[PDB]
RNA sequence: UUUU
């Protein structure tokens, strides 16, 4: 399963984001592209030291900054099925 | 890649920033993005007992990943992680 | 709108600000453009320090802001 | 091509691969790509105690970018045709 | 960029991101940044701490060409 | 591209700087002109009519709306 | 052009400044455009952190990737 | 805008 394919499946849905720089960011996934730039929606970004936090209405995030991102399980699981399905 | 020879098994993922994590390597990309499902991060250190969190479904950006290891089930069985003790792993510098 | 190398384009042989991603700054004469500065100070921000330069070549790679 | 190539040469062979977080790695080189992306089979740790972390990987993938040194017997490298093929590819990419 | 007609064969100084400074004749030039030097001076601290015959430098760490 | 303009908008530096102003302009390269910029120090200074390299952005958001919470995660 | 002076080097013995407080003088093998090369007989030297000490290792055979090098020059 |  590719990378992109997943992050595009959770388009829409929950993500959490950490940066490089050791901030985090909780919010829906509004789009994405190939280079991994995200926008999200109804953000709340954490501080390196988990000290302070923000609540953003949406962000613009450049993939180039981006360690890691979280995806629910279900996301997967639908990917799957669809991939399996489309075997057939 | 030599990443094929991984898929759909237990992989140990050792980011740029020393971190370490465990889980099934669902699909990587020729940047080495990864998907690992089921995963866990590892904290061992030399104070205190290993530290496992439980980390899900997790898209790793590749340019952070420095190394990814097969872990072999019988080693792995043999080993008593909970009494493991080490250093932190290094930072990545470029 | 406007477009910022348009703006910047703008700037040559007039006076320019560049501000690095690091705590390193330049103010000089804007020749071209990595641009070329010409009657450049260069200030470290956090020592103090500051150097001056007949004219330079400055790499591109870490700058962070251009002010006119 | 031309270290690729040459990495290709030493597939069979024992490296150590030294990386950017200051650990060491050696084991038979299996693998490697044009990003020199790498492969080592049986590996171990240089330093293991250090790093008692990886004792259940056998097979293990390092990204070309987090490489610093690999470092490998002369035994296996002919330099005199390793120089030449330099100057052929340095003609190539004139 | 007719700084580089203007430096090329005449001595300059060279300042790396990490704050070390190269000065020597400037043989060559590219657009990476990418140095060849002849008989260049190293100063670390603002001191000369080593000198190289000719030496080539990678243009990453190139933070500045200015010249003398 | 998957991105305000005469909005204020906060942006965030790889190196850690962070600064606000009035989006007055961009390109495709996420090049940005913002006017009225403030740089938040590492308190303020004041940089006015500033270009930033889209190369260094790692976040931009907008200002309305945004605010300081306290924790909001169970503990 | 900049790259024909490590193209004299070729079989020549180098000094090679590297990131991280490292240097190198060993027999250039092979070198390509990132300056990733093939050193023979090579010394490291590490210096660690006014120095605390310095460290020397030999390798008979030596690959370094480029993007650790800062500079080349006759050893 | 991920491996020079």
């Amino acid at each position: 399963m590719l990378p992109l394919t997943l992050l595009n499946a959770t388009q829409g849905r929950p993500i959490l984001v950490e940066l490089k720089n050791g901030e985090t960011f909780n919010g829906h996934l509004e789009n994405c592209d190939n280079y991994m730039n995200l926008t999200l929606r109804e953000v709340i970004r954490t501080m390196p030291d988990g000290d302070k936090f923000f609540r953003l209405p949406e962000c613009y995030i450049r993939g180039n900054n981006i360690k890691y991102l979280r995806i629910q399980d279900e996301v997967l699981s639908q990917v799957a099925k669809q991939q399996a399905q489309q075997r057939e | 890649m030599s990443l094929a020879d991984f898929m759909e098994q237990r992989v140990q993922v050792i980011t740029n920033d020393g971190r370490v994590v465990l889980g099934s390597l669902k699909g990587f990309d020729h940047t080495t993005n990864l998907i690992l499902s089921d995963s866990f991060e590892r904290i061992i250190s030399m104070d205190q007992d290993m530290e496992t969190i439980p980390l899900g479904v997790y898209l790793l950006r590749g340019e952070n990943v420095a190394m990814v290891g097969l872990v072999n089930e019988e080693l792995d069985s043999e080993i008593e992680w909970t009494k493991i003790r080490g250093e932190a792993i290094p930072d990545v510098v470029h | 709108t406007i477009l910022p190398l348009e703006l910047i384009d703008k700037c040559i042989g007039s006076n320019l600000w560049v501000i690095m991603k690091s705590e390193r700054e330049f103010a000089g004469t804007l020749v071209g453009f990595n641009i070329v500065l010409k009657d450049v100070t260069e200030y470290d921000t956090v020592t103090g320090v500051t150097e001056k330069h007949s004219e330079m070549l400055l790499n591109g790679n870490g700058m962070c802001m251009l002010i006119p | 091509m031309l270290f690729y190539s040459f990495f290709k040469t030493l597939i069979d062979t024992e490296v150590t691969v030294e990386l950017k977080n200051d650990m060491s790695i050696r084991g038979i080189l299996k693998s490697v790509d044009q990003f020199l992306n790498v492969k080592l089979e049986n590996i171990s740790v240089v330093d293991a105690s250090k790093y008692p972390h990886m004792a259940a990987v056998k097979d293990l993938f390092i990204r070309g970018s987090v490489v610093r040194y690999v470092h490998m017997s002369s035994a296996y490298v002919d330099t005199i045709l390793l120089a030449d093929a330099c100057r052929r590819d340095l003609a190539n990419n004139k | 960029n007719e700084f580089l007609n203007k430096v090329i064969g005449k001595k300059v100084l060279i300042r790396l991101s990490s704050g070390v400074d190269y000065k020597g004749i400037l043989s060559c030039l590219d657009g990476y940044m990418n140095l060849a030097l002849e008989r260049t001076e190293e100063y670390v601290n603002g001191k000369k701490t080593n000198v190289y015959g000719d030496a080539f430098i990678r243009g990453n760490n190139v933070l500045y060409v200015s010249a003398l | 591209s998957i991105l305000y303009q005469d909005q204020r908008i906060q942006a965030t530096f790889t190196g850690g700087r962070q600064i606000t102003g009035i989006l007055k302009g961009f390109d495709q390269l996420m090049n940005l002109v913002l006017d009225d910029v403030e740089e938040q120090l590492r308190a303020i200074r004041k940089l006015g009519l500033v270009v930033v390299r889209g190369t260094t952005l790692v976040l931009i958001a907008p200002m309305d709306g945004s605010e300081e919470i306290p924790n909001p995660f169970v503990q | 052009e900049p790259l024909d002076l490590v193209r004299l080097s070729l079989d020549e013995i180098v000094y090679v400044k590297l990131r991280g407080d490292r240097e190198l003088n060993g027999r250039l093998h092979a070198y390509d455009e990132h300056l990733n090369m093939v050193l023979g007989d090579a010394e490291e030297i590490v210096t660690i952190f006014k120095a605390l000490k310095t460290i020397r290792k030999h390798y008979e055979m030596l690959f370094v990737r480029g993007d650790s090098v800062i500079l080349i020059a006759p050893p």
